[PDB]
């Protein structure tokens, strides 16, 4: 067996490992505790596997959330970092309530930070938002748009339906079948 | 040990011809496939003399054969779709030609393709290959100018374009080049700070009147 | 603009070095006549007064002249570019 | 008012502190050695020498970062009649 | 077999090995520890191997991000560098929300940083965006310039169509087929 | 054998040796560690190894980066130290992004630095950038320059067509076989 | 052998052996370690040898750049020395972009340095540029001086042709063949 990647995280692995098993390649998890996952496969399959670790960029780098800019620990805040984590905060408990619609299955949302300026001595700009949803395969995405836009509206004092951009997707087919095992 | 046994798993992707001057002829599809090729008898894989060969390489080749021996020949590109038996597409108008010296002509290609067993001259219309080109504009929508030439024909694409007629131009051309080459018609895409997309216009009393195209231009306010 | 800006450094500039050798001969007075006092023990307090007077009133006799002539030359420079505009 | 000006005259007060305490601190191995007398003769030239460092912002963080602008009239005054 | 390079890490390995397969020179990984990880290759191919070394200027670089160059732990900050971690933090944001789209491979994306200036005393200028992505083979590429220009649109207060440049292209073809070895 | 360079590094190396196989020239890569890689080539080639030597003035420099002026770990930066590091940021991240077009192998970017004044109390001057790159070979290069343009216009606040200057050109021919070694 | 020079870098040894084989003189090179390295010559040849190391002035002298004048470990800077810094970073990149264009083997570049005065009160003076090249056998000239004017004129704010001044230059012929041992 050849070594592709070592000291992985958990939620890293089980991304190698669905992206090659969705390509028809058997791989092989290991652990070592302390020194993390690692992740192996046979020669037939070494060029592949390493041709699609390359094309997807894996492993995932970490999530990015904009409260890690500004962290509280500071004696010392101006307006702006506080305002910053406000925001930040309020982004990801959107996406949390998205997520226990009927039928979506994960969701990702974007606010304008006006706070790039202070807003001051100057009229605050109206807010804008984006969302993107993935929904189990059926869905009247066309008739379901309209009740993403109604929820968000209301979340903050001014947004107009024309300033909310909202888009939907379906999942893709189900990876049941287990891969071949090369002779 | 055969040759294609050396060049991989996939046998299909590379087609092996023998030729008269007693050497393999490898044919190829594209770059990356042709450096797949090559190396494996650079390296020395293989111990009798082999070569590796794709159409564009040989339409150049023979574009500087025919720029010394017959220098006011027109004509289009040669299609190696069957390797044996190559298509040459000429200029019914611009060229006149026997038929003694087009077979003359034959033999002597034959002559520089020693892994080909004949060579078919076709005569191709000047008008149909412009009109195709002003179709798949129009068919794209694109804006442009049309200009003629005793000798050829340029279409000229220039402005502020957005990224859509970007990329369908591109996509586009590309397409046609392929089927054609480039030896009668002109495509060129120029950005420029001018949102008429090279249109322009003169006020005078009688109101607006179309202006000539040229190299200047207005760049706009708006 | 430039010409305001670099005339007030300057002139921060030049407190900073006529100023420094006095203060710098009563800082060496001060720190010797302490150690002095613990090395053998004498608890006056006015001896270093009477030493720093005349170490500072020494040293202003040693650079009397070059205070003038950097002081005009700063006026002159400064009176130019206030008036010579053209 | 008051708090702009703390907020930018900072850097010197604990530069200037600090280097009194650092001589407290000394005359603990020399009882007899005046250190008050001796932070007297420093300080001046210290304060000159650290202003003379931050001084360049000295332009823009007043010519605009303070100065005054027509837009606030908006929330200063209104009219009552 | 000959030493190309030593002490590389794992990222860069999985680079250097498949941009060599792909031109079939077959390469061995070999993990030191503590030293990295060194390439070996055979003599036959030691010329070609340094060649592309050269052309493609491997082994690569780290990426840069604008956050390294305004820590936080400076003892002062002005406007501009809280202003820079800010844009510099949306981001990366974006990107990680472009690769959940349908058929997205990867993306890259930047944003006008007039945090160059202050804008201390005047009007603030308008945001502009440039978005790179790539897509899976048989995707309508035209028909899909729109999703992205309307997602980010409305990301920012002030966004205009005319102000948003999308490039996208297609994913190369697969190296499935093993190089063979010297003879 | 003689000793043409001492005490290189690896990358510093393997360009002489790139250098050498283009005309020739059987070069040896020998490592001491610590002391680093030496380069030696047998006596009939000698005086051509030191003229190319010569000739190219190997071996390379360091690589030159304008934040490498200006330290972040300096006691204070002024409005100047803080521009200049910011704009010699984007620059690399410009060329990490175009060297993930389809077919482009390198390339480099400059900006202007209109920092070289404060614009303090005066209007401030439009950007200029430049690129070069390099190309796979069989790229249409006329037809390619339109996409670059376009990618950079909408990266900075203010640039025109006009102002933007691109150079491309093609890979020279690969160097596959071996040199020949002295009879 | 007399000895000609002792305690030598490896840039200063290589200069010179150089210089002498172009002239038909056999040298020889050796090493000490810390005490660096040695050049040695045959009596007939000593003469000779003497007489071009006057010539040329050799051994050369070390490569000379505006930023050793005010080196950065400094504690304090005025904005003289802070801009002169700038400007001997960006002749430095500019000169290693140019020798990445087609056939380029050297080059160097000159920026006019308005550094030496504030242009205090006045309207400051434009930019001037000038470059030196060294080109391949067989290069067209002519044609390529465009070329380097056009990348130029972008790179500043303000920069006219007429302000640019090229000069180009083709490689001498080859030192292939190996000098006459002494009889
Ligand atoms: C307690 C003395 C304070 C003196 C402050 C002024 C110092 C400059 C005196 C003038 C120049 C020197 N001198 C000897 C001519 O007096
Ligand atoms: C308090 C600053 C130092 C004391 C000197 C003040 C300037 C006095 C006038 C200087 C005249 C010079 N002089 C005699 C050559 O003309």
């Amino acid at each position: 067996d050849k070594d592709l990647l070592k000291g992985l995280d958990q939620e890293q692995a089980n991304e190698v490992i669905a992206v090659l098993q969705m390509h028809n390649i058997e791989a092989n998890k290991i652990d070592s505790g302390k020194l993390g996952y690692s992740i192996t496969v046979a020669e037939p399959d070494f060029t592949a596997a390493v041709y699609w670790i390359k094309t997807y960029q894996l492993p995932p780098r970490p999530r990015v959330e904009i409260a890690q800019m500004f962290p509280a620990d500071s004696l010392v805040s101006s307006p702006r970092a506080e305002k910053a984590r406000l925001y930040s905060a309020i982004e990801q408990r959107l996406e949390q309530s998205l997520q226990t619609m009927e039928g979506v299955l994960s969701a990702r949302v974007h606010i304008s930070y006006d706070i790039d300026a202070g807003e001051n001595g100057r009229p605050p700009k109206p807010v804008h938002l984006s969302a993107l949803a993935v929904y189990e395969r059926g869905s009247p995405l066309a008739h379901q748009i309209s009740d993403i836009k109604r929820f968000l509206k209301n979340s903050f004092a001014d947004v107009d339906y024309d300033n909310i951009s909202v888009v939907l997707s379906e999942r893709s087919d189900a990876q049941l079948q287990a891969p071949g095992t090369p002779v | 040990a055969e040759l294609d046994s050396l060049l991989g798993q996939e046998k299909e992707r590379f087609q092996v011809l023998p030729g008269r001057d007693k050497m393999l002829y490898v044919a190829a599809q594209n770059e990356r496939d042709t450096l797949w090729a090559r190396q494996v008898l650079a390296r020395g894989d293989y111990d009798k003399n082999a070569r590796v060969i794709n159409e564009n390489e040989e339409n150049k080749r023979i574009s500087i054969w025919l720029d010394t021996y017959y220098p006011q020949l027109a004509y289009y590109r040669i299609h190696f779709d069957e390797p044996r038996k190559p298509v040459f597409w000429l200029s019914r108008q611009r060229n006149t030609m026997s038929k003694k010296e087009l077979e003359v002509l034959s033999q002597k290609l034959r002559a520089l393709m020693p892994y080909a067993d004949s060579v078919n001259i076709t005569l191709m219309d000047d008008v149909t290959a412009a009109g195709q080109a002003e179709a798949g504009l129009k068919q794209q929508a694109l804006p442009y100018s049309r200009r003629n030439h005793k000798g050829g024909v340029t279409f000229v694409i220039q402005g502020a374009l957005d990224d859509v007629e970007i990329l369908r131009a591109r996509q586009f051309v590309d397409s046609y080049y392929r089927t054609w080459g480039g030896r009668y018609v002109q495509f060129a895409i120029e950005l420029k700070d001018d949102w008429l997309k090279g249109r322009s216009f003169q006020y005078g009393a009688e109101g607006y009147i179309k202006m000539s195209p040229g190299h200047w231009y207005f760049p706009s306010p708006l | 603009m430039d010409d305001l800006v670099f005339a007030g450094n300057k002139a921060l500039y030049l407190v900073l070095i006529l100023s420094g050798w006095p203060t710098i001969v009563a800082t060496i007075i001060g720190l010797l006549v302490g150690l002095f006092q613990t090395v053998t023990q004498l608890q006056e307090q006015t001896l270093p007064f009477g030493i720093k007077l005349l170490g500072v009133c020494l040293c202003l006799f040693l650079l009397s002249g070059w205070y003038g002539e950097v002081l005009l030359s700063y006026g002159r420079q400064v009176i130019f570019l206030a008036l010579a505009k053209g | 008012v008051a708090q702009n000006a703390l907020v930018l005259a900072s850097p010197v007060v604990l530069v200037l502190l600090l280097s009194e305490v650092f001589l407290g601190l000394l005359s603990r191995f020399a009882p007899q050695m005046n250190a008050f007398a001796i932070s007297l003769t420093v300080k001046s030239g210290i304060a000159v020498l650290i202003m003379l460092l931050y001084f360049s912002p000295v332009l823009p963080d007043n010519v605009l970062r303070l100065s005054f602008q027509a837009t606030g009239l908006s929330s200063w005054f209104y009219e009552r009649g």
